[PDB]
């Protein structure tokens, strides 16, 4: 399927949402790599200022680059569907404030790859911890938690991360996520695995406008 | 229609009992295996 | 813009019930047929 | 109620015992009624015989 | 009621010592058809 | 007054039976399933059918896991009660005034969705039939009745050929006034009883065409198509266009003494086909199998119908002997 | 070496059909499949042996869409090309120096995946069976090969029992050493040859362990388990041995084979296949998934026919006078 | 090449036509098998 | 080229057509052969009769 | 092995042509129908 | 670190050889156990 992939594919991405009210769109201009699995990402908002930040807006903004050894090549989902296309719905839910409900398609439209998202922020308060901007400019090594669910032959992922905030606490948010392929062809229902994943977050000095730049290394373990 | 959920299945339960010369239980009534 | 699709289905209705008596008597109209000829 | 309910998983199992022993006889006893038809074929053969 | 994966080799062995004794059975020779 | 009566004009069918040469006796629409299907019947009488039928299923999302199945009739009221598994209980009472008239009530429970109910009364004539069904009824706090409502008459208007129509009004929200619907039904038979023709203008555009052809004792043959008319917007959407969803069937049935066959080929490259072939004057197995070649798919499902007695005698009916064992005539 | 010969000890059979008895007569991991499959082959010569074979399937994972298959052996040389859908072509090849030494080589061409190539030397002897094969050589540029080699060694203690041992060396990349694993094989057969016992201590600590009954003339049934002693973590390691039981039996009957499975799983499963006609037999396999509630169903269909006359008269039981044969 | 609503009720009426010839012919006649 | 694309196509249409002729005709000729059988036991019973 | 790809399977439907007496054409070699 | 797993694959392969040289003398083993008791 995308084993003629394992390269370099420039990744668009769409992000469409809307929070109480307040319209942004965030756009970039990148590539990932599967035989080494890293991705090269720059992304370029063209509305101006962010509403939302940067560490709540990372998850949502493609793990089909994993690293991915011979004994793994199995218990593998991913590679099955993106041609057909892969659509995630996810249910983030914040800790005293409100919660995240995107719809987003990760699917091949003409060569590269096209990512539509569509979000929805239901229920926030201006005045907590999100949306007061009080998170810095770094992330958190993340270990996703991938179940398989036989109803509907999909990926179900239960896993929490950790967002810092600049005052010296943290946040304890949970994923409910649901994955839906589009097409019937070959589909694998793997087991419980992990990828374990790690991030770093720089900046660009040669861009005058505000941009976010994310580098992601992908990997993967449990079986 | 309270009684309906599990009520129309003795009812005619019941109408081929009341029309059978062999008249047989509940037993023989339900139970898929073959008997006189 | 109810009113004019309500009294559009009973159009409807009449123009059923009306042709419904139409195929009734039809056959009268097909003996008619094969009086003639 | 509990009896409710142990009425509704002896009820699966009584499911699950039917559907299988189904499964697993029918076409036994489609092969077994196949023998006895070939027995009786070979039979009715020896009784032209005598 | 305690399940441990010492639990999933005694039934697995319980299993198989119990198909032995029911495949050694005069049972399982009545369990075969003579025609 | 006078010649309608000297004609002597043939009763034609129901409206329900109006494709029932077609689509029910030679198509595969109503006979397919997917996996296992075991269908186990009993019947303790025969002047009263009184028909127990256990039912199991896996794979098939339209069958039900267990389904219990109580039939009694007296030959002049129809009853059939079936438990389907998740207590979804569905009788349907058809009593007969006279042999022209009968009215069936459906009722569905299915706990945890509304109820769905079904009241129809059906009148024969010397020459034309009318049915009058509603589905799912109810009476709003106005005159008008929330619910559809489906009247359709069919009258001979020649020996050969059947014509008729069928209204549709649809009150499903209540607050706005229905939409009805007019359709035009078409049946000639030959004088030979060859073959039939069934042509049907629905009420959105499908124009359903039908051919039914009996070669010989033994195979049946038809086809029919679908025309379903609608308008689809193409890639809010700009506007509307008609694009009519088109699909022509052609299928086969082989009724012999031991097997019954059914096979029909598709526009869209679905390829079905349906044994039942009765290896015991009890048990008949069955085999269905579908071959999609548009999507290169497959769906094949096996199965068994297992019929036995609750007496003595009909049981030794069953396989053609009497009660005092003789085999009969 | 002197009362070895005077034991006069039965030469046992193949470490690969060590449980040929239970795991291929009775069994059903290599009799299954789903959706329609249809196998039309047809026969050449019986003492040349050479079968054109046909394969169309629908429904399976396993099963390619159409397979082309062709096979010749001799009683010395034994050949089978597979030309499958795609072009991806699979070619078997034996050859006896005598009948107790064969070497066996495989290709795999898949046009796009890497070649997959087996070698086998098997030899047997009066009292021990030795086979040796490896998975996928590769010639390293070092003084050692990467691949799998595995070697294996049975010889019967008693007439009853037979005790073996087969190592596995895998070389991945080469640079990593590679791992070596022994196994344990016991094969106990009765002296009336009725049921035999079949125990297999594997490299991973799978305990492959089947017993064989032969109960009449045309029943034969066997109960395997597998105990896969393996590491799954929860931070930390832990040790999680998944154990599966599976019991089956197989009715032989000159019209129609059956074979019926249990699980320890709930995977029941059933495969009929019946002769209607001597030329043509209709299979079918069923499984019910009671743990996931989940069936797989699957029909089919294998067709034999000839390609000269004689052995189309051959096939039907008659002689090509025609009379039938005794 | 056309590709419309008219070309799909046109294949439609096409396919019923020729299965009307395929149907009322002795050609299925010969189909129909006499034992 | 394009010689290779009707062999393609060609060969997916002699797929089709050869598994929709054995779908729609093995079950058929099973039944055939079910009443060939039944018509000869018919027979056999006949010339028992006779 | 560039010709193996095509190669494999006319070398052992040579090796079947050669051991065999009615000795058939290719027509009659790859078709599954039943023909002497 | 890797040469001692590779000797220790290497004195697994020589200890495996060891014991299929010892299931081939098993049978004349067998033979002095059956010749005595």
């Amino acid at each position: 399927g995308e084993e003629l992939f394992t390269g370099v594919v420039p990744i668009l991405v769409e992000l469409d949402g809307d929070v109480n009210g307040h319209k942004f769109s965030v756009r970039g201009e990148g590539e990932g790599d599967a035989t080494n699995g890293k991705l090269t990402l720059k992304f370029i908002c063209t509305t101006g200022k962010l509403p939302v930040p940067w560490p709540t807006l990372v998850t949502t903004f493609v793990q089909c680059f994993s690293r991915y050894p011979d004994h793994m090549k199995r218990h593998d989902f991913f590679k099955s569907a993106m041609p057909e296309g892969y659509v995630q719905e996810r249910t983030i839910s914040f800790k005293d404030d409100g919660t995240y409900k995107t719809r987003a398609e990760v699917k091949f439209e003409g060569d590269t790859l096209v990512n539509r998202i569509e979000l929805k922020g239901i229920d926030f308060k201006e005045d907590g911890n999100i949306l007061g901007h009080k998170l810095e400019y770094n992330f958190n090594s993340h270990n996703v938690y991938i179940t398989a669910d036989k109803q509907k032959n999909g990926i179900k992922a239960n896993f929490k991360i950790r967002h810092n905030v600049e005052d010296g606490s943290v946040q304890l948010a949970d994923h409910y996520q649901q994955n839906t392929p589009i097409g019937d062809g070959p589909v694998l229902l793997p087991d419980n695995h992990y990828l374990s994943t790690q991030s770093v977050l720089s900046k660009d000095p040669n861009e005058k406008r505000d941009h976010m730049v994310l580098l992601e290394f992908v990997t993967a373990a449990g079986i | 229609h309270n009684v309906a959920h599990y009520g129309w299945i003795p009812f005619v339960l019941y109408l081929g009992w009341a029309h059978t010369s062999n008249r047989p239980n509940f037993l023989n009534l339900l139970s898929p295996l073959p008997s006189v | 813009e109810k009113r004019a699709h309500q009294e559009q289905t009973e159009k409807t209705l009449k123009q059923a019930a009306y042709v419904a008596a139409f195929l009734w008597v039809s056959p009268m109209i097909w003996h008619l047929v094969k009086k003639q000829w | 109620s509990f009896v409710r309910n142990a009425f509704t998983k002896s009820g699966n199992l009584a499911w699950t015992l039917t559907t299988t022993a189904l499964l697993l006889g029918v076409p036994l006893s489609l092969s077994i009624l196949a023998e006895q038809q070939l027995i009786e074929m070979e039979k009715t053969f020896d009784l032209q015989s005598d | 009621f305690k399940e441990s994966p010492l639990y999933t080799i005694a039934l697995n062995g319980a299993f198989f010592v119990a198909g032995v004794a029911f495949i050694q059975s005069p049972l399982m020779d009545m369990l075969a058809p003579q025609l | 007054h006078s010649h309608r009566q000297s004609l002597e004009l043939v009763n034609p069918g129901t409206v329900e039976n109006l494709n029932k040469e077609v689509s029910r006796d030679v198509f595969l629409s109503q006979y397919f399933f997917t996996g296992l299907r075991a269908d186990l019947n009993k019947a303790f009488s025969m002047n009263p059918a009184f028909q127990t039928s256990h039912t199991f299923s896996i794979g098939s999302q339209a069958l039900p896991k267990y389904a219990f199945s109580a039939l009694f009739a007296n030959d002049n009221l129809f009853a059939q009660g079936n438990i389907d598994n998740d207590l979804s209980v569905s009788g349907r009472l058809n009593y007969g005034w006279d042999k022209k008239n009968i009215s069936k009530v459906n009722l569905q429970i299915s706990d945890g969705q509304p109820t769905m109910c079904q009241l129809e009364q059906d009148y024969q004539a010397s020459d034309f039939s009318v049915n009058v069904k509603t589905l799912n009824p109810s009476f709003s706090e106005k005159g008008e009745f929330t619910g559809v409502a489906v009247a359709s008459f069919l009258q001979s208007v020649t020996p050969q050929l059947a014509l008729g129509l069928e209204t549709l009004y649809s009150r499903t929200d209540g607050s706005a006034p229905g939409d009805a619907g007019v359709s035009y039904l078409t049946r000639y038979v030959s004088k030979k009883q060859d073959w039939i023709f069934s042509g049907q203008l629905q009420a959105n555009g499908a124009l359903i065409a039908s051919l039914w052809r009996k070669v010989a004792q033994n195979v049946e043959a038809g086809i029919e198509t679908t025309l379903q008319a609608g308008m689809v917007p193409i890639t809010t959407p700009i506007g509307i266009q008609p694009t009519v969803e088109g699909s022509t069937t052609i299928g086969a049935k082989y009724e012999y003494r031991q097997s019954v066959y059914r096979g029909t080929l598709d526009s869209n490259g679905k390829v079905a086909c349906f044994l039942e072939r009765k290896v015991l004057p009890t048990l008949s197995v069955l085999f269905c199998g579908e071959i999609d070649h548009f999507k290169n798919d497959t769906k094949i499902g096996c199965g068994l119908q297992f019929e036995t007695a609750g007496n003595q005698e009909l049981l030794m009916l069953q396989q053609g002997l009497d009660a005092d064992g003789n085999p009969l005539q």
